[PDB]
DNA sequence: ATGGTTGGGTATAATGGGAGTCGTCTCGGATGCAG
DNA sequence: CTGCATCCGAGAGCTGAGGGAACCCAACCAT
């Protein structure tokens, strides 16, 4: 199929999203009939919830790094 | 731009994770009073004013040359992070 | 219900709204109560299913309830929600924030490419409680407090604080806005210097990335707080880091107007 | 100074009164001055004469109306914050048509405000002015359907809220159609209504085709008038009991009462030109002896068969054509509300009498004046259409006077606009200037009259033309209208004429607006001055023909922003309207009569006229506008002195000797200059600011009020406790600063406590304010003629006066709209200097003119050279003025002065003015093989100097255009906007950082911005940003303390505007819940909502 | 931006919106033009 | 703390908003015109959403702190803190039902 | 540097039987040149008293 | 009050208001009992052309200890 | 580098184009009274003259730059890159050209007159069209590229 | 002990209301027509 | 039972700064 970006994007998953751009009505009691659940998965549900964006330095690829010089690393391994 | 910039993009895979290890080492420096430093004494970041050369209170600054000079090492799963801070302190109180 | 600083009370429609479905809901129990004809029942629900309706979505069916003497119609629950002016895009998507400031800008031809020029009161405005915990370092005052009153009258600020303040800034960088940000280099970190003057001073080179020119336009400023926001900014947001344009890979900041004119 | 001026066109007629727009539509529409008897029919006595008498019995009947003094002057309504109004009081009598008996009382009606001389109005103590509205004129239209070709579609149209509109179309079935309410319904039930027969419509209309057969339907033509009544009615309102006298008042409210329903003058005159008919009043058709008469509908059907049938003589009608569009003054609006307040007062007397005990009634207790009172209020206070008087220079209430609005009550929509609502039409052609118009959101929305233009009793604006006859110019001048306009050949004004015969083979002419060319026999009409087709504000801008129309609208604009100067100049060369902008604006004071000065004071003239009689003018002195910008009159004249008729007495603001004087004449240099004029921005020398140029005085204004609480009234006082004395020094025993005392942020103004056993609850000096103290100002309760709202006992006001001088960051400005922020102020050595040791004051950068196209101002940089080397001054009207011959005249006396001079003390030619010409040799600016004084006259003829840099001493490598220039400053001040914040107040609902610098407000980051923090994946300082600055409370204030004990700020929680948003959707009974990872419910309320 | 690979984690739909969305501001003039762009 | 990770929407039931509500609103009253405190039954009492004032009671029994989750059997408040007031809500109990819009329209 | 002047309490009044402004005042005063015949004196201060 | 205005023909003061109700009545009555018959405002009252400036907008709370205050 | 009024250099040539085409419109009216051409065919015919003598009038223009005044200020910004584009610097100095009515539709007399020569009021009047379409044309744009650009972030931000 | 508050009563006859809006475009159901 | 084909109603249209209409009558509860 091919629509729009409005009925695209008015057609997500995310129901935070979609009720957040437009046509908040029709989203929402949809959304609460179906009693659907939003995984966070976007960048808007997290800014909305005030989260930390799956992206840039809160991607999970990146964000659970840690550093350690040598001579910490030398004593645990003594340890 | 910061010096060695281009060094430091190039150490890593990723942007976000030389920014997020800068971070974290800017943090354990704050945390200890820069007691924890890896950086000989002449290679200490200095600061210029009219009373005379004093160490340089920005951590991050430290943690981007520390990162320059090469003697930490970071990466995915290294050591569990309650050990790492109990052993952190043990070194430097 | 709050009463504002002249004495008088402001409230909110949904009071009203609330209000009159108490009314109507009291009225059709006492009704009901009374074993009154089924036409007054009937009319009495009716109303209160407009009531209902009223409170819910004011203006959907029907003529909206105003308040008299007023053509405005109310706004319900729902009108909050949505819109232009609704909570989900007026409070949640983008907020009002703290430890910023706005300005007109002035061309900044001494300064280096990393550089913005700041003014006194401004950087003084800006990192307060920084100036506040440097200056406890010092002797300039015994406690926050006492640097807090002395720093609150402009009479009484002195010359050493401002020393306190050029080293409180030291690496630091502050984020420059300019509205509309039609893309992401709209906002770029900078290192600030020191001006007099109550004018922001920015580079030449940057001025066709911001769409920014010299008849009246003002930027604003605001201040990362934390270790991680400072890393990113100096990091990722510098604006000597972004110097192609990530739309088409071309150089962004470049020579323009009168440079290429004397080369 | 001398002033020489140019042009040829010579003006047959002066400048009409500029605010005449305000004052004559005003002055009709209160008739104030004309005795009762002879009162016309417009204005609030049409109102009166339309809503009485109030038929019910008894009979209230309207017989005249007055208008008294108003109670206070008008500084004292100023001071006090009360309207300047006068009563009203309206005489009438009560008759009784069963008894006889008449009763006669004059009643008060309320007030209504007064306009003063200069065309404003006083609300509140705020001056206001009303802007014209313009709007589609009633009457009937024929417009092409848009779906379907061939076919039209008939309108018609009442004033606003006066009717409804009425279409006509002829639907593709082949029967007529009117839609009226929405309501497609067959017309022909209507024709029958009115007593229509047959024979009678296939007569009038037959000849037109095929129309009148499909128009024609035999069972509504059956019908009788009545039964088509009732059948009209549940047509039009299905479901109402179809009563015979409830259908015959409908129907006759809907096109026949003329109380609901009233074509205008404009739209009766419409209706006649148009379809060639007599109309008897102002409805379609009239109720006589229980049976309605025609008198719009078959003359409109009439046009439409034979617009649709292609019979010649018959055309549409353009809606933005100006023959079709109006203007609503001040005078109509106020008359509409009126009209409204009045028939509310019908009502309330209507009731009033049916309750009433008939025995004991008189006229007085019948009539209850307060909604009139309610109505004249909210149109004067809340319509759009009433305006804060924009007063910071005599030009800009000039300006705002003069201003048509399409918005407003009953107009168009900004969002909603597409093209042709915003298009310079060719009918604006001498009636709206063309080029002044906002350039946001508002472009070609709202406009400007233009100059010689005169709106018309019947709201259409009418443009002066001389008469031509056989060839011959003449002194007769007619106005006339768009439609009349239309059908002539009007000849251009710059037609070269001997005496007052076109000497000229071919005549540049406009047929309809087209350009054509036709010999001098066709012409029927001449403009009278290209100063015509302008408003004032393009006027004032010198050689216009050579800029562009986009910088010429900048200019204009930007005119109005002007600040007035202590120490403002007239401009070296002006278009020759200062002085008549000035006279008009009622700015500056004039001498009566003849007579000589008696006495001259800093407030005070006293003039001894011929007659004898000694009158004093007191003088207005820093006294705060609106926009708190000082306006003071400063006496011109001397003791002594004999004065005639119309001569200067004092100078007003931003004028000097009677001339308009914005800005400053300085010497400026087009160059680059070190990347300091980098993009518009302007580097200015510290000579201007060592002699005072450019520095302006301002006034604030500060109030606080003591009221009663419940704890204690509040009381200004000196003794507030836990202050020191240093912060008390300056304020008298009554707790406010005294007269003179110098005040900084922080400082106290008025001190007050409250019973928290006090508290300080004093008013200061906000951050980036203060200046010196120069008024004080106590109204207390019981004070004659003082009204402040209930529980207040009394108000004190400081106004506190600044001396702002240039500085970086201000904005600057010339006429032709080259606008620029200061960036640089160098020290006068820096400078860039003349060879005889004069420097340049400003430097502008060269690279804004190729792309603007703003060539005039070159043209005036050329001519201020000349000006300043002749120490002379120039008039050159717009588009007949000075050309390139006689400026290079100018240019070569200029230069034989400013070279005798030099030759005379005994020096030659410099070495580097030597090599600057070898130089200019080498571009070709010269010819080669002639003397060095030679090369140098011919650069001093092309407008360019040799120059020599400040900080080395050699010259710049080329000659350079200096000259002189004229600049002002504008009212956007960077002390104005400078504003920072670390923490402050928060707002009740979001919790979130309030918005403005009142209130100490911080900075919106909004969606395009967060968007960008995503685009750069910086999440931490987005989460930093969003919670710990914002209203995250325990992160906030766990964020300051950690910063503050020098630790490192927390992670953040949720913010404060999500447990906004789940509070409120539940309240819509949604049950938002947020889990965890294994679908158990989250608490985010912290156990503060569970029972 | 930096003329080599793109690094994991970036925000490339934001971006592209923007870059795309920026242009049409004033560089495209009004079947053709900003029209076109929105029907497409 | 666990961390949220989804938020769900549904349909709420009668019972649902009965254990939400502390109380039912049975008057139109908002404020009492002399006193400026909150009408009992009202829009804005306090035994329904909560005290105005952190740890203190309407009828002043209760000033201090450490008495979280007591009822002051004078007046009916809670002492807890004020903030409670922006989170807990009411009901009112319709004679009749009616129908929620969003689903009719 | 500095002016004086009776019964004047800020420089934005007027002097009854004046014509001129303090403001202008200041203006005019702003172009006087004063010559010090003495190099070691380092601020004079001169007196004005005059009647319409 | 307003069988008072239309009878002298402008907007009486309160002490002739008090006069004309009779014994009991002062002035200072009169203020009061128009103040207690005042009636709360929208928060939500247009301010400015734009549709975008509401009236609660510049409300700030007093009631919330600051983050000055509570450090 | 300044500006000054006799640094717009206007050529010589351009006289002798303007002379030109003042000939072929006589012969275009003769076409027309004769028969040969229609309403239509007329029009078009005079705006392609128009069009191509204000195209020749363009390279005469810069080629008299290049060749007599090659440091002219002007020039220079022009074919650097600095500031301007060849159509402004035409109507600078040889003619503004053609001009649409409101309703869409050209002109049939053109501009022939250039920024430092000065302009009469006709052709001002008759630039303000464009001029005030433009501005309208700018004014709706930003608002309806600001929508597309909130549509498409919100479409991709995943 | 005191004012301010709360509910109840008034008897010729009195019997279907009243305000009103117009220069926008686009998208998706809904109804009625030919095949 | 398809397919067209209007026909009507619903919901949107840049940011930011700044915007200012009765009287009486008698019992009854809080404090
Ligand atoms: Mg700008
Ligand atoms: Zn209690």
């Amino acid at each position: 199929l091919l629509m729009g970006v409005t009925k695209s994007a008015l057609s997500t998953k995310s129901w935070l999203s979609a009720a957040s751009f437009q046509n908040t009505t029709h989203v929402l009691t949809e959304a609460a009939i179906a009693g659907k659940k939003d995984e966070l998965i976007g960048l808007k549900e997290n800014v909305i919830l005030g989260r930390l964006i799956p992206a840039g330095t809160g991607s999970d690829f990146v964000r659970f790094t840690q550093v350690v010089d040598q001579k910490t690393l030398k004593a645990i391994e003594e340890a | 731009a910061e010096p060695g910039i281009d060094k430091l993009f190039g150490m890593v895979d990723s942007k976000y994770r030389l920014t997020v290890v800068v971070a974290k080492r800017a943090q354990q420096l704050l945390r200890h009073g820069f007691k924890n430093t890896v950086l000989e004494p002449e290679e200490r970041p200095k600061m210029q004013t009219l009373e005379g050369l004093f160490d340089d209170p920005n951590a991050v600054t430290w943690a981007m040359k520390e990162l320059l000079t090469g003697r930490l090492v970071f990466g995915e799963n290294l050591v569990p992070e309650d050990r790492l801070q109990k052993e952190m302190e043990r070194l430097y109180p | 219900m709050v009463q504002v600083d002249g004495g008088r009370f402001a409230t909110s429609d949904l009071n009203d709204l609330y209000r009159r479905l108490i009314n109507r809901n009291n009225r059709l129990k006492k009704l009901l109560a009374q074993g009154a004809p089924e036409i007054i029942i009937r009319n009495e629900k009716r109303m209160l299913q407009e009531a209902v309706d009223a409170l819910l979505d004011n203006g959907r069916r029907g003529a909206p309830v105003t308040n008299p003497g007023s053509d405005r119609p109310l706004r319900s629950l729902t009108d909050i929600l949505s819109g232009k002016q609704g909570r989900f895009r007026q409070n949640l998507l983008g907020k009002r924030v703290d430890y910023s400031g706005r300005s007109v800008i002035v061309v900044g031809p001494q300064l280096k490419l990393h550089q913005c020029g700041l003014p006194k009161r401004m950087a003084l405005e800006l990192f307060k409680p920084f100036l506040l915990k440097k200056m406890e370092e010092k002797g300039i005052a015994p406690n926050v407090k006492a640097a807090r009153r002395m720093l609150e009258r402009q009479r009484d600020i002195k010359d050493e604080v401002w020393d306190a303040l050029e080293e409180v800034i030291h690496g630091k960088v502050v984020l420059l806005n300019r509205a509309p940000t039609l893309h992401r280099l709209g906002i770029q970190a900078f290192q600030p210097v020191l001006v007099e003057g109550q004018s922001i001073q920015l580079h030449p080179l940057v001025c066709e990335a911001f769409n920014a020119d010299f008849d009246g336009d003002q930027m604003a400023v605001h201040v990362p707080l934390s270790s991680f926001a400072q890393a990113e900014a100096r990091i990722q947001m510098l604006s000597a880091h972004n110097l192609l344009s990530p739309a088409s890979g071309e150089p962004l900041a470049k020579p323009s107007r009168d440079i290429i004119l004397g080369l | 100074m001398e002033i020489k001026r140019f042009g040829r066109i010579r003006e047959v007629i002066p400048l009409p009164p500029l605010t005449e727009i305000q004052v004559e539509s005003y002055r009709r529409a209160l008739q104030a001055d004309v005795p009762p008897e002879k009162r016309e029919n417009v204005g609030i006595q049409a109102a009166f004469r339309e809503t009485f008498p109030i038929e019910e019995g008894l009979v209230l009947d309207f017989l005249e109306y007055r208008l008294g003094e108003p109670p206070f002057p008008q500084d004292e309504c100023r001071e006090k914050d009360l309207t300047y109004q006068a009563p009203l009081y309206a005489r009438l009598q009560l008759i009784h048509k069963d008894t006889g008996l008449i009763k006669e009382d004059e009643v008060f009606l309320g007030h209504i405000p007064l306009m003063t001389e200069d065309g404003s109005f006083i609300i509140n103590g705020a001056d206001r002015v009303i802007v014209s509205q313009i709007h589609r004129s009633p009457g009937v239209y024929f417009t092409p359907d848009p779906a379907r070709p061939g076919r039209y579609i008939a309108s018609i149209i009442p004033l606003p809220k006066r009717g409804p509109w009425i279409d006509l179309e002829v639907e593709p079935n082949g029967v007529v159609s009117m839609k009226v309410n929405k309501r497609k319904f067959p017309l022909v039930l209507l024709l029958r209504v009115l007593g229509y027969d047959q024979e009678t419509l296939a007569r009038e209309l037959g000849a037109y085709g095929e129309l009148v057969q499909g128009l024609m339907d035999e069972s509504v033509f059956a019908m009788r008038p009545e039964e088509a009544l009732i059948r009209l009615f549940t047509l039009l309102r299905p479901g109402d009991p179809p009563k015979r006298d409830k259908a015959v008042a409908y129907v006759y409210g809907l096109i026949a009462d003329p109380r609901r329903y009233d074509l205008g003058e404009a739209g009766r005159y419409k209706a006649e030109e148009k379809l060639g008919i007599r109309l008897s009043g102002r409805t379609l058709a009239r109720f006589e002896d229980g049976e309605f008469k025609d008198e719009v509908f078959l003359p409109t059907l009439r046009y439409l068969f034979a617009l649709t049938a292609g019979v010649p003589g018959h055309e549409v009608d353009d809606i933005d054509h100006l023959g079709n569009r109006r203007i609503r003054t001040v005078g109509e609006l106020m008359t509409d509300q009126f009209r409204v307040g009045l028939a509310r007062l019908a009502r309330g007397v209507r009731e009033r009498m049916l309750m009433g005990s008939e025995d004991s009634l008189t006229p007085a207790k019948l009539v209850n004046s307060r909604p009139l009172e309610a109505a004249i209020r909210e149109f004067f206070s809340r319509s759009q259409l009433s305006q804060f008087k924009d007063e910071t220079n005599p030009l800009s209430s000039l300006r705002h006077k003069r201003r048509i609005s399409a918005l407003g009550p009953g107009g168009l929509t900004r969002e909603r606009a597409g093209f042709d609502v915003r298009d310079v039409h060719r009918t604006h052609y001498g009636r709206i200037c063309p080029v002044e118009t906002p350039e946001g959101a508002n472009i070609g929305l709202i406009t400007s009259l233009a100059a010689y233009a005169r709106v018309d009793e019947l709201g259409f604006i009418r443009t002066p033309y001389r008469r031509v006859v056989g060839g011959v110019v003449t002194d007769e001048v007619v106005y006339m209208t768009a439609t009349e306009e239309d059908r002539y050949t009007i000849a251009q004004a710059n037609t070269p004429l001997e005496g007052n015969r076109i000497a000229a083979e071919r005549v540049v002419a406009r047929r309809k607006g087209e350009p054509v060319i036709v010999s001098p026999e066709e012409v029927e009409f001449m403009d009278v001055s290209p100063k015509q087709v302008f408003s004032v504000n393009t006027n004032l801008i010198p050689f216009l023909e050579h800029d562009d129309a986009n910088r010429a609208l900048m200019g204009s604009n930007m005119q109005t922003q002007a600040v007035p100067l202590i120490r403002a100049q007239a401009p070296v060369v002006m278009t020759g309207l200062e002085e008549r902008v000035v006279r008009d604006s009622l700015a500056a004071l004039y001498a009566e009569e003849d007579g000589e000065v008696a006495k001259v004071d800093g407030n005070r003239i006293v003039v001894r006229y011929e007659d004898g009689r000694l009158v004093e003018y007191p003088l207005r002195r820093f006294y705060r506008s609106n926009q708190g910008t000082a306006l003071d009159q400063r006496p011109r004249v001397v003791v002594g002195q004999r004065v005639r008729k119309g001569d200067l007495l004092a100078d007003g603001p931003a004028s000097e000797n009677g001339f308009l004087a914005l800005g400053q004449n300085v010497l400026v240099a087009i160059m680059p200059f070190d990347g300091y004029n980098f993009e518009d921005a302007i580097v200015i020398s510290e000579e201007l600011l060592k002699r005072d140029f450019y520095t302006s005085i301002h006034i604030e204004r500060y109030e606080i009020e003591a009221r009663d609480t419940k704890l204690g009234p509040e009381r200004i006082t000196r003794d507030i406790p836990h202050l020191s004395e240093a912060a008390l020094r300056d304020l008298d025993e009554e707790g406010v600063v005294r007269i003179g005392a110098e005040v900084k942020p922080g400082d106290i103004l008025v001190g007050r406590t409250s019973f928290k056993d006090v508290k300080d609850t004093s008013l200061r000096v906000p951050p980036g304010e203060g200046g010196i103290v120069v008024r004080t100002v106590r109204l207390r309760r019981g004070d004659p003629g003082v009204e402040l709202k209930p529980g207040v006992r009394e108000v004190v006001r400081v106004y506190v006066a600044q001396k702002r001088k240039l500085q970086v960051g201000d904005k600057l400005a010339n006429r032709h709209g080259n606008k620029g922020v200061v960036a640089k102020i160098l020290p006068v050595e820096d400078m860039p200097h003349l060879p005889d040791g004069t420097p340049v004051d400003v430097i502008l950068n060269p690279l804004g003119v190729p792309s603007r196209m703003n060539l005039g101002q070159i043209l005036e940089t050329h001519l201020g050279l000349a000006g300043y080397f002749l120490g002379q001054r120039y008039i050159s009207p717009i588009f007949d003025g000075a050309k390139e011959p006689e400026i290079k005249e100018l240019l070569a006396q200029a230069f034989e002065v400013y070279f005798g001079k030099r030759k005379g003390e005994g020096f030659g030619v410099d070495k580097r003015e030597v090599e600057v010409l070898r130089r200019a040799e080498k571009l070709g600016l010269v010819t080669p093989g002639k003397t060095p004084e030679e090369q140098l006259k011919e650069l001093f003829l092309q407008g360019k100097v040799v120059l020599y840099d400040g900080r080395t001493g050699e010259p710049i490598e080329g000659p350079i255009v200096v000259g002189q220039m004229f600049i002002m400053k504008l009212y956007h001040m960077v002390e104005d906007k400078m504003h920072a914040r670390s923490t402050g107040p928060y707002s009740l609902i979001t919790q979130q950082p309030l918005g403005g610098k009142a209130q100490f407000g911080g900075q919106r980051f909004g969606e395009m911005e967060v968007w960008a923090l995503e685009a750069y994946g910086a999440a931490h300082t987005l989460q930093e940003m969003l919670t710990l600055k914002s209203d995250d409370i325990e992160g906030r204030n766990a964020a300051y303390e950690a910063i503050i004990k020098g630790e490192d700020v927390p992670e953040p929680s949720v913010p404060e505007s999500f447990r906004v948003l789940v509070k409120e959707l539940q309240a819509l009974a949604l049950d938002v819940q947020t889990l965890d990872e294994k679908d158990n419910p989250v608490d985010i309320f912290e156990g503060l909502a569970s029972k | 931006s930096m003329a080599r690979p793109v690094s994991i984690g970036e925000a490339v739909g934001i971006v592209a919106a923007q870059s795309i969305g920026e242009p049409g501001t004033q560089l495209t003039m009004r079947t053709q033009g900003l029209p076109r762009v929105i029907e497409l | 703390k666990k961390e949220v990770r989804k938020v769900r929407i549904a349909l709420a039931s009668p019972e649902k908003i009965r254990s939400w509500s502390y109380g039912e609103v049975e008057k139109p009253e908002t404020i009492n015109y002399r006193t400026l405190k909150p009408e009992r039954d009202g829009l804005f009492d306090e035994r329904i959403f909560g005290p105005i004032k952190d740890y203190e009671c309407a009828c002043g029994k209760y000033k201090r702190q450490r008495f979280e989750g007591k009822v002051c059997e004078r007046c009916g408040v809670e002492v807890t803190k004020s903030i409670v007031r922006r989170y807990r809500m009411g009901h009112i109990e319709l004679a009749t039902p009616a129908a929620h819009i969003w689903f009719v329209k | 540097t500095s002016v004086y002047i009776e019964d004047v309490l800020h420089e934005f009044s007027t002097i009854p039987g004046v014509k001129e402004d303090v403001v202008e005042i200041i203006l005019n005063l702003k172009e006087l040149v004063v010559r010090f015949l003495n190099p070691s004196l380092q601020t004079v201060t001169l007196l004005l008293k005059a009647e319409g | 009050a307003r069988q008072l205005q239309q009878e002298l023909g402008r907007e009486p003061t309160y002490e002739e208001i008090a006069e004309a109700m009779g014994p009991g009545w002062d002035a200072k009555r009169v203020e009061e009992t128009l103040k207690i018959a005042q009636e709360p405002v929208s928060l939500e009252t247009p301010i400015g052309d734009e549709k975008d400036s509401f009236y609660g907008d510049f409300i700030p709370d007093e009631h919330l200890p600051s983050p000055v205050d509570a450090a | 580098i300044t500006i000054g009024i006799d640094d717009a250099v206007i050529p010589e040539e351009k006289k002798q184009y303007l002379e030109e085409a003042d000939r072929k419109l006589l012969q275009i009216e003769q076409a027309y009274e004769m028969g040969f051409l229609t309403d239509r065919e007329r029009y078009d015919q005079i705006l392609q003259l128009w069009t191509e003598t204000t195209e020749k009038v363009t390279q005469a223009v810069f080629k008299n730059f290049e060749e007599n005044y090659p440091f002219n200020p002007l020039y220079v910004m022009a074919q650097s890159g600095a500031r301007g584009n060849p159509q402004q610097i035409r109507q600078l100095c040889g003619l503004r050209g053609l001009m649409q009515k409101p309703s869409g539709e050209t002109f049939e007399v053109p501009v022939r007159s250039s920024f430092r020569e000065g302009l009469t009021v006709l052709e001002y009047f008759i630039s303000s069209h464009g001029a005030r379409k433009g501005g309208a044309d700018t004014a709706l744009r930003t608002a309806d590229s600001g929508y597309l650009t909130r549509k498409l972030v919100d479409v991709t931000h995943e």
